[PDB]
RNA sequence: GGGACCGCCAGUGGCGAAGGCGCCCGGCUGGAACGGGUCCGACGGUGAGCGCGGAAGGCCAGGGGAGCGAACCGGAUUAGAUACCCGGGUAGUCCUGGCUGUAAAGGAUGCGGGCUAGGUGUCGGGCGAGCUUCGAGCUCGCCCGGUGCCGUAGGGAAGCCGUUAAGCCCGCCGCCUGGGGAGUACGGCCGCAAGGCUGAAACUUAAAGGAAUUGGCGGGGGAGCACUACAAGGGGUGGAGCGUGCGGU
């Protein structure tokens, strides 16, 4: 029986998340524990059902006997939420943005905007180039974890409502995915 | 602590796969498909076929230590089907009454954006 | 191939498609015997 | 014979694919599940408080879709 | 690591002469509508011959080939299976240069102008009011252009059409003159070839053909029924010898 040759070892969120206990894993060396990425929803750490639907890929990067430390790798929304959210007779749209942190981190973000009716492109267009600026203007400003943590809590979806307004009222904006290309 | 787990359900029109496996998804703790339990190859899909292997792998988890598990639907997807297969909500009904926790239930079909061409040819299967 | 649609009807008739196919071939076959 | 007895509650209308089955509601009354309310398959003639005899507390029956 | 591809949004939606064209960003470039008391001065419509463009497929030379998949190789079905069904799979599908120049290339409707009830939806623009979280952001109304539906008169064999006419006028071109033989024979031109364009006759035939009504039929759908249909349940034949009738001898 090769499952008797497991054994359990601690897992952990990142420093910017408090660490929070997430849960173990089993594994039958601490080696095999590294590179391995774990989905938790954001209820799981914050405590906060409204915010159940956000999901947070963490990469396992550090073995400390049983404990196990975990990088940030992705963050990602709930399938269901997002379809909910696309609705016909509302205009879906889409910035997807190469960005470069104050600390040199690399993050690919994409994000999303529904409005409350069919909207022209151009119009579509503007407000593409608007969030842009903001996500732009932020990684100049904020460092890594700093940002990660607005990004989540949707400070800069509140902004970007809040701007866009200007071109459109919008139903909903919101930061889908986010993607650790490379850090530094 | 308790323990988590992670119940992938792959549920064609021709079988249906229950895979449990531990929170990171790497570790195979129990894995039982259709052709375990059945005789006929018509009977894979079958209702009870899903919901009787998902209770011997979910005694086998429980065994195992496993006390609370997250289930993650998948359907063929591609360009093949996207309906989860008739043995899903079954085989959950089988979880949930074997004893373990259910936890979030959902869906993980991979669905392209636009992927290859599918089978059938162009006409599709002229059955 | 200076066409007919009328042709196109099955009624008391081939699938014109066919019809086209064989005169081709018989053409292909004729040309070949003159060389 | 570990069979569950059941009473019956309300009957959702004559079934199968000659209606000689009926598809009714059910109330577990001992087993694992007492309580529970769950649609159930009956050969013969059934009224309001029949006790059934289940094998299995999980199986139930689909939806008559008109 | 690879090559294809860009859902949901997505629309009765937009654009384009047509074929056709959907990820974001940067550049180049074509066209259209709107507002214009801004310019020119009839400079226009059509188009034989001519020229350009032109889905898929195929051909020539190179590269590439994930998926799919003519051909083909196996499995199965069936009276038989060169099929429908299943497992593999060449060309092709993709990039480059060129050729071929075809379709239900259909709006089955060649194109430009003038006129002939309206209602109603949406798209782009413009104008007037009101609201506004003050963003033509939202509501409503009027004008212009395109794009749907209902439809008066009217039209048509009817289907249906009906200011986006298949209504009344004006004008240019192209095409048709019963069915088949036949889009074939012969001849010519282009094309690597495949094939493309042009196109008869002899002979045969009294119909072919289009719309719609009534029936019948549908391995179409819907509702109600049926103990000469079935379901639940009993009985009993088909075996035995005999009574009786039938076909045949």
């Amino acid at each position: 029986d090769k499952w008797k040759l497991k054994q359990w070892y601690i897992i952990y969120a990142p420093d910017f998340f408090g660490g929070v206990e997430v849960g173990l894993t089993p594994a039958d060396d601490p080696e095999k524990v590294l590179n391995r990425v774990v989905e938790v929803t954001l209820k799981d750490v914050t405590g906060d059902f409204t915010k159940s639907h956000v999901k947070l890929y963490f990469q396992v990067y550090d073995v400390k006997g049983q404990n196990a430390y975990t990088k940030f790798k992705g963050m990602k929304l709930a399938r269901s939420y997002i379809r909910s959210l696309v609705r016909r007779k509302t205009t879906r749209i889409d910035g997807i943005f190469n960005i470069t942190t104050k600390d040199g981190y690399k993050l690919r973000v994409m994000a999303m905007a529904i409005a409350m009716r069919r909207i022209q492109t151009s119009q579509e267009r503007a407000i593409r180039k608007i969030m842009q600026e903001i996500i732009y203007k932020k990684a100049e400003e904020l460092n890594f974890k700093d940002f990660v943590l607005e990004s989540v809590n949707g400070k800069i979806a509140a902004e970007i409502a809040k701007e866009a307004k200007k071109i459109y009222p919008l139903r909903k904006a919101e930061i889908r995915k986010i993607k650790v290309l490379e850090e530094p | 602590k308790e323990k988590w787990g992670i119940a992938h359900i792959y549920s064609s029109f021709n079988n249906t796969i229950i895979h449990i496996t531990d929170i990171t998804g790497a570790e195979t703790i129990s894995r039982w498909s259709g052709g375990m339990v059945v005789k006929a190859d018509r009977d894979e899909p079958s209702p009870y076929a899903a919901m009787l292997a998902a209770r011997r792998a979910a005694e086998e988890a429980l065994e195992k230590g496993i006390v609370g598990v997250h289930i993650r639907v998948r359907a063929p997807g591609g360009s093949k089907s996207k309906t989860p297969g008739p043995g899903a909500q079954a085989a959950i009904r089988a979880l949930a009454r074997a004893g373990l926790k259910i936890g979030r239930v959902e869906d993980v079909t991979p669905i392209p954006h636009d992927g290859t061409r599918p089978k059938g040819g162009r006409r599709g299967r002229r059955v | 191939m200076k066409r007919r649609p009328r042709k196109w009807k099955k009624k008391g008739r081939m699938r014109w498609k066919w019809i086209k196919k064989r005169i081709r071939r018989l053409k292909r076959q004729r040309k070949k015997e003159r060389g | 014979d570990e069979g569950y007895p059941a009473e019956v509650i309300e009957i959702i209308g004559r079934t199968g694919t000659t209606g000689d089955v009926t598809q009714v509601k059910v109330r577990i009354l001992e087993g694992r599940d007492k309580g529970r309310v769950i649609r159930r398959n009956v050969r013969g003639p059934v009224r309001i408080g029949d006790i059934l005899i289940l094998r299995e507390t999980e199986r139930e029956a689909r939806e008559i879709k008109s």
